[PDB]
């Protein structure tokens, strides 16, 4: 069982607990500002215009 | 079998396992597990029924044999009926006029 | 099993159903046009031209 949580948290799930933290991760890589993908569509719809 | 039944030792302990290995508990020990030991506490769990016969002890005294283990015609119905059970069970060492 | 379920599609998981279901997501979030990551590379591109 603790070789497979090895494989599922960090193999599978790369070095990210879950979804939601790497969407806040991918949200602040392509924006300075933290949060959703609200808030990462919000900020690069204010750069497109 | 309402506590280790092996349906119970299968899906039961499979589901609060993979439940906390989705929360990271064999990642590290700091979650708190919910009865993922099942199977290792089987026939230990409310698994007997002991009656002492007060009349009984009343009628013999102070110098009695003490207890004795008995099997039902059924195998597996004792937790079904404790009562009948347990009757079936003193219907054996009681006194006896032929 | 209801447990982790719930944990698995709402924590690990996020809101998100599935990994296709997330990725377009993020094509919505970083483009107008709906699509896969080869249509969020294409209007990427036709944007960086």
């Amino acid at each position: 069982w603790g070789d497979a949580s090895n494989t599922f948290f960090n193999l599978i799930l790369g070095g990210f607990q879950n979804l939601s933290e790497f969407v806040t991760l991918i949200v602040q890589a392509v924006t300075g500002a933290p949060g959703g993908l609200t808030d990462l569509q919000a900020f690069l719809t204010e750069r497109w215009g | 079998p309402a506590a280790d039944a092996i349906a119970k030792l299968i899906i039961e302990t499979t589901g609060n396992l993979l439940g906390y290995f989705l929360l990271g508990g064999f990642s590290s020990a700091g979650t708190i597990a919910a009865d993922i030991i099942m199977p290792f506490l089987v026939g230990t769990i409310a698994a007997w029924l002991q009656w002492k016969n007060t009349g009984r002890a009343t009628e013999l005294g102070w110098v009695h044999y003490w207890e004795l283990y008995q099997q039902g015609a059924e195998t597996n119905s004792w937790s079904l009926a404790a009562l009948a059970a347990l009757r079936g069970g003193f219907l054996v060492g009681r006194s006896e006029t032929v």
